[PDB]
Formats: structure tokens, sequence, C-alpha cells
């Protein structure tokens, strides 16, 4: 049972990670403002 | 300024302890120095733990058979900070999952700073697979301590002591029975 939760996790971590991802590039292609940002499928850079 | 050098071993049935640190102190948090700290468990899986720390740079890592290798490197710089967290799997000591990586850049020219977040996810999945591996592993050993110790103290098992425990309960049971059973026929004998 241990091992069937943890690949329930795991699934779900994959799958919650590319929504968060292309969420988060929708709400940063809103504005540019002086600050600055990047983001990547794995990598989030911030420019002041 | 001090200088520590301190070896701490400890000796039984089933590890052995080798803690060596040496290292240099001034200031109030001017520190350097090494420490190594070495667990030999015939029981389990042996560790190796190393920390290294200089004036540009502070390393640490922890190697295990069961796990793997969890480093981490901090590199201070006027110019540049680094920080590095990196999980090595056992499997593929010769590369290293990077955790996490953190770099914070400052820019000489105009006003502007630069801070960059890496994570992996290929190294998140590996270290959960070697997790939920390495817990069967963990029941396993510890399963079969827990029989040695019973065999060290009395030579048994324990599923055997589950049955010693139903065949006793058992026999209590029958006692109870029988004495229920003749306390009836008494009791109807001395009413007649």
């Amino acid at each position: 049972e241990s091992k069937r939760l943890i690949d329930l996790s795991i699934q779900n971590y994959h799958t919650f990670l590319i929504y968060i991802t292309e969420l988060l590039k929708k709400l940063q292609s809103t504005t540019v403002m002086n600050p600055y940002m990047k983001l990547a499928p794995g990598e989030l850079t911030i420019i002041l | 300024t001090l200088a520590s050098k301190t070896k701490g071993t400890f000796a039984h049935r089933d590890f052995s302890a080798e803690y060596e640190e040496d290292g240099k102190y001034e200031g109030l948090q001017e520190w350097e120095g090494k420490a190594h700290l070495n667990i030999k468990s015939p029981a389990f899986t042996d560790l190796h733990l190393r920390y290294q720390k200089d004036k540009k740079g502070i390393s640490t890592s922890a190697a295990s058979p069961a796990v793997g290798t969890v480093g981490m490197d901090m590199d201070e710089d006027d110019d540049f900070s680094k920080w590095n967290f990196y999980y090595s799997p056992q499997s593929s000591p010769d590369k290293k999952l990077t955790i996490f990586k953190t770099e914070l850049r400052v820019r000489e020219s105009d006003e502007e700073t630069q801070i960059k977040v890496n994570w992996e996810e290929e190294a998140a999945s590996g270290l959960l697979t070697s997790l939920k591996d390495n817990v069967p592993k963990a029941t396993g050993v510890l399963y079969d301590y827990v029989n040695k110790y019973h065999w060290e103290h009395t030579g048994l098992t324990l599923r055997e002591v589950s049955s010693k425990l139903r065949r006793n309960l058992q026999n209590n049971a029958e006692w109870v029975y029988q004495g229920a059973i003749r306390q009836i026929d008494d009791i109807d004998v001395r009413f007649q």
C-alpha cells in the first residue's frame, strides 16, 4: 500500500507540474513592467 | 585562534562509529576545516558523511549504499552566489542529479540582480523510487535484526512466539472449559 500511494503521488505530481507551469506562463504573459522574468519547465529567473 | 582535532570511535556488535574532525576557528564565525564520519553496520547499510568548509566553499556529501549520495555545495562570492543540492543515485554514481540549484548574480553595470532557481523532476522522481524501494529493504533488514536478537536472547523466532501464545491460550481455554463442565457436574450431583 505504501508503494501504491507513492506511485499515485508521483503520477499526480508529474501531472500537476505541467499544469502549474502552463498557469505560471499564462499569468506572466500579462504585462511588461520594469522587472522581468523568465520561465522554463524546471527553471525560473527573475531580474530586478 | 583555535585548532581543534577530535576523534570519537564507538565499538559494539552490529556497527562501528568513527568520526574524525579537524579544523581551525577565528573571529566569531571564522571556522574552516573538515569532518568525516563513517558508520559501519553489519546489520544495516553503512554510511559515510564528509563535511568541508573553506573560505570559498562549503561542500557536504553523505554516501550510503542504500540511497546513493546526497550532497550540497555552497559557493559565496562578491559577484555570484551558487547553491547546489544534488542526489546521485546509487545505480549511476557518475552523474549528479541536481535536486535544486540557486544562482544569485549581481550586475556591475546599472542596477539589476538575477536570481535563477532550477529544479529537476527526474531527480525528484528517481529519489522517490529509491525511497519506495528502500522501504521494503528497511523492513526486511529490521525484521531480520529483531529475529536475530530474539535468537540471541531465547533462541527462537517470532512466528513461533505467535504459535506458542496460541497454544498456551488454547490450553488455558480448555482448562476453563473442563473446569466449567466439572463444576456443572458437581453442582448437579450435590443438588441431587
